């Protein structure tokens, strides 16, 4: 969708693997600010918003 | 802007008390083998203020 009409998605109640996206080089920029991108698979929160 | 003052940002492990490390090498931030080529998942730990 457009930049001013950006799509919003809610993710909850499943198992999420971040290694597959972490190792993929098809993305030019992968900037993580909350925590270290390496330790994403260990700690987790109640929900995710995309 | 004085840039002579710099410090190490990345390291595989922590530092034991009362010791010095002067290893200025590329740091592998992911699974990509740097091999002294930098690039993705490969950064310079030393940087200034």
């Amino acid at each position: 969708a457009s930049v001013y009409a950006w799509n919003r998605k809610r993710i909850s109640n499943c198992v999420a693997d971040y290694s597959v996206l972490y190792n993929s080089a098809s993305f030019s920029t992968f900037k993580c600010y909350g925590v270290s991108p390496t330790k994403l698979n260990d700690l987790c929160f109640t929900n995710v918003y995309a | 802007g004085n840039y002579n003052y710099r410090y190490r940002l990345f390291r595989k492990s922590n530092l034991k008390p009362f010791e010095r490390d002067i290893s200025t090498e590329i740091y592998q931030a992911g699974s990509k083998p740097c091999n002294g080529v930098e690039g993705f998942n490969c950064y310079f730990p030393l940087q200034s203020y």
